[PDB]
RNA sequence: GUCCGACUUUAUGUCGCGCACUGGUUUUCAACCGGAUCUUUCCUUCUGGCUAACCUGUACUCCUUGUGGGUGCAGGCGAACC
């Protein structure tokens, strides 16, 4: 109060306000690496992805919808992109 | 935090990051992605349904940021964009969908009050999209031209 | 629906300088309203302020160093002929002495005292005292 | 207008004395005599070599311009071989200082010479008492299509 | 504020808040002064030579005063970090 | 091969560089099957304050991609070759200025040929390998501009200390001066 | 420089309002109004005057080598005006 540096605040206080109130507008979504169970086909995933995506090699879901992120398929492996 | 039709006052949205050029890690290329956008297309799937699956099936982040363009203009760009945006077609969509429902029954008459603000939403639409010259200043909208096009 | 996008800068502005913070954020950020603040601190009035992008219409991020009492806009940008202006002076400005009402025209944005010495006039934009 | 062969009505249409020659081993067809108004105003080509009689045409016909120049909208086409401009403006009232949009329609005539159609902006000059409606005389119109001028989308 | 002349004629030129850059009012009962008092190298009282903080009673009345001296105390070299430029 | 490389030859500079570039041509294995498409848009040096001087080539923007895909190993070599000299990969820009209201209709100015779009290409292709992550601006009590600019900390080592070069550069440019800034 | 009030019938050195009336403005000063301009910087430009004018260039010279100074006549600056 009566001073603040918002042009260069704490960046741990940018991590705990949410979208659209940050200086500017950053997502929090990214991506990860995943690969799938049954072939070694590597594959790019979305963070908070809708389709209940099966790999394009082999038609096995690798992860399901909610309101929020979506769940892998609970079979894959994952890291950070 | 408009919202016409409601009370609402919620600012749930997307917010683009501030890089209007590809990521580092992209490894694919611009022309492939608008093959890949143009043969998604041709299956006959509206340009967002494809945007969305460019998000969450590749690393598509935007269209325009990867292929210098967006989805729609691309789609104009091939001869290919339908004759009514996927907004205005999925609207009459639903008003056919709650026409069928008054026309089956009577006593819905908080169905009428959701008929005159979804033709309201079309009208507004219409003006748009006159305006714009996008269609044809001579297209009008009642009942049945909706049942032709959309059916 | 934000319609003049230098009266809620101005606005919000006067909110915090009543409160007393020593700084404030503008959302539109236009052009208008970074013309208006050059004006602001060529006059002594404030101190240095910054301009965020965003890649849509960036942000203000104006430092209050207490000088100022009041901003203010006139929203409806009535037409003013050379002689007028004098009269909003002494329906705006707290007395002769000083203040400064704030008008755009074809030369620009600027101090009413500025388009005088110019002889020139042309819409108004608001006040600073 | 005059639609299609303007010789339609029970008298003849001809430019007032100007003499058709049938004594000229020429079989030119007829003598169309015409002139430019002024004021930078051109006078356009299909006048020159057109049929017409229009003897209330600025270029062709008998009425001379002078005076006031306006610009406007063309807001009524219906009228046969004559034309509606409104034009919209502000006015101060003082009480308020505002400004304030009225319109105000004038009829005017149109050669054949020109294609007119629903809002497009058309200069207008003054001329002689022509009608009890019309005392302004069209001379051209530059936006002819407003944002029609480009209708397909075949890339 | 000056004559014509070329005189001061005004009177009391005012003192400005050392917190909010403000005047003080003469009826309004609770601006704060703080003494400062200047310590030596070694560890003495130094009377009669001491720094002083003009307070208005505002920032006591909305209640961020506390910051306000932290920042003032911080910033002439007086008070080692309590006060953040960035919070 | 020179001659086909340049365009228009005065200020034989421009020459010498071509000639590096040339030796550049002469290790083929790898850095050829690319670089036969290259071509000089009449260079200028810029000097820079310290006794230091800043190298600017100009593009025609025509595949400028591929240079910019191909740039690093090309920016330091030329680096090793003339020595003490920083090069600028510049767009080369035709810039346009607005249309005014006594001057004529002129086909309407695509935004792409204004002055906001030509320098802010211009500063986001000055630091090529990293991209700017923010803008910023302040305006002096005595009434002067500042921009100032955010950069991403991460590959920020592929430069590490010619941000007094590019503020010399683009202030001789256009007078817009410049300060970076690295976030943490 | 012109000079004005202290000094009284008349006048000056001297003290003073440090110019009461007029300039150079590089006295650094500050402005603030334009104007030319280099900006990748248009302020519409031609078709002809008329060429205003001097990159002109022809005799090169009235002349102290010396650009202190110009009549002159096809290319060629028009913006000085038609
Ligand atoms: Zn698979």
């Amino acid at each position: 109060v009566l001073v603040q540096d918002l042009l260069h605040p704490t960046a741990a206080s940018e991590a705990r306000k949410h979208k659209l109130k940050t200086l500017v507008q950053s997502p929090r979504s990214h991506f990860l690496d995943v690969k799938c169970p049954g072939c070694l086909n590597i594959t790019t995933v979305f963070s908070h992805a809708q389709t209940a995506v099966t790999c394009e090699s082999c038609s096995t879901v690798l992860c399901t919808p909610t309101g929020g992120k979506a769940k892998l398929s609970e079979g894959t492996s994952f890291r950070r992109k | 935090m408009g919202r016409m039709h409601s009370k609402g006052k919620g600012m749930s949205s997307s917010a683009i990051p501030y890089s209007r050029n590809a990521p580092a890690w992209f490894k694919g290329s611009s022309d492939g992605v608008v093959e890949q956008i143009i043969k998604y297309a041709r299956k006959g799937l509206t340009p967002s349904q494809i945007g969305v699956l460019l998000r969450d099936a590749h690393g598509v982040t935007q269209a325009k940021v990867i292929t210098g363009n967006k989805i729609l203009r691309i789609l104009k760009s091939n001869g290919l964009a339908p004759e009514i945006p996927e907004d205005l077609y999925f609207l009459i969509k639903k008003a056919v969908s709650v026409r069928k429902h008054l026309e089956r029954n009577r006593k819905d008459k908080d169905a009428k009050f959701r008929l005159i603000l979804i033709e309201s939403r079309i009208h507004r639409l219409a003006r748009y999209y006159r305006t714009v010259s996008v269609l044809p200043p001579n297209w009008k909208y009642e009942s049945a031209t909706a049942s032709a096009l959309v059916n | 629906t934000r319609t003049s996008v230098l009266a809620d800068a101005l606005n919000a502005i006067n909110n915090a300088e009543k409160t007393g913070k020593r700084q404030v954020l503008i959302r539109p950020s236009s052009k208008v309203i970074i013309k208006f603040l050059q004006v602001m601190q060529k006059h002594g009035y404030i101190g240095e302020f910054e301009y965020i992008d965003d890649h849509r219409s960036g942000k203000i991020v104006v430092q209050l160093n207490g000088r100022l009492n009041k901003c203010g806009v006139i929203s409806p940008r009535f037409n003013v002929k050379i002689a007028d202006v004098e009269k909003w002076t002494a329906n705006l400005l707290p007395a002769r002495q000083f203040g400064y009402v704030i008008l755009t025209t074809s030369a620009g944005i600027m101090d009413h005292e500025e388009a005088h010495r110019k002889h020139v006039s042309g819409k108004i934009l608001g006040f600073v005292y | 207008s005059t639609e299609l062969t303007v010789q339609s009505e029970r008298a003849f249409q001809k430019q007032p004395h100007i003499f058709t020659n049938p004594k000229a081993k020429a079989n030119r067809k007829t003598k169309r005599w015409y002139k430019n108004v002024g004021l930078g105003f051109k006078t356009p080509k299909t006048a020159i070599e057109g049929s017409y009689i229009d003897k209330k045409c600025p270029f062709t016909g008998l009425v001379s311009i002078r005076g006031k120049i306006l610009t406007g909208t063309v807001v009524s086409t219906r009228m046969h071989r004559t034309i509606v401009i409104r034009r919209d403006y502000l006015h101060y009232v003082p009480k308020y200082n505002r400004y304030e949009k009225r319109h105000k329609n004038v009829p005017a005539h149109v050669s054949p010479a020109f294609r007119v159609q629903v809002g497009d902006i058309v200069t207008v000059g003054q001329c002689r008492p022509i009608s009890k409606t019309v005392r302004f005389n069209v001379l051209k119109v530059a936006s002819a299509t407003g944002k029609a001028n480009k209708q397909f989308a075949k890339f | 504020m000056e004559n014509d002349k070329g005189q001061l004629v005004e009177l009391y030129v005012p003192r400005k808040c050392s917190a909010t850059n403000r005047i003080i009012k003469a009826k309004d009962h609770s601006s704060v002064q703080i003494n400062i008092a200047q310590v030596d190298e070694e560890g003495r009282a130094i009377p009669g030579e001491y720094v002083t903080y003009a307070l208005s009673g505002y920032i006591r009345a909305r209640g961020e005063a506390d910051d306000s001296l932290n920042r003032l105390a911080q910033q002439d070299g007086l008070l080692k970090n309590v006060w953040s430029y960035s919070r | 091969p020179q001659a086909k490389i340049l365009s228009q030859a005065p200020t034989e500079l421009e020459l010498q560089v071509a000639q590096a570039f040339i030796d550049l041509e002469n290790n083929s294995p790898e850095l050829k099957a690319d670089l036969r498409a290259l071509q000089f848009k009449s260079i200028r040096e810029i000097e820079v304050a310290g006794g230091k001087k800043a190298l600017a080539v100009f593009v025609p923007v025509p595949s400028l991609a591929a240079y910019h895909k191909v740039q690093i190993k090309l920016t330091r070599e030329l680096e090793k070759k003339f020595q003490d000299r920083h090069v600028i990969f510049l767009a080369e820009r035709r810039i346009l200025p607005k249309p005014s209201r006594k001057s004529r209709q002129t086909q309407k100015r695509p935004r792409s040929r204004t002055l906001t779009a030509v320098h802010d290409k211009i500063l986001e292709d000055l630091v090529f390998p990293t991209e700017i992550v923010g803008k910023r601006v302040r305006y002096l009590v005595g009434g002067n501009k500042i921009q100032k600019i955010l950069l991403n900390s991460k590959d920020v080592q592929h430069i590490d200390n010619k941000l007094e070069s590019f503020q010399a550069v683009y202030n001789k440019l256009t007078g817009k001066q410049i300060v970076f800034e690295i976030p943490s």
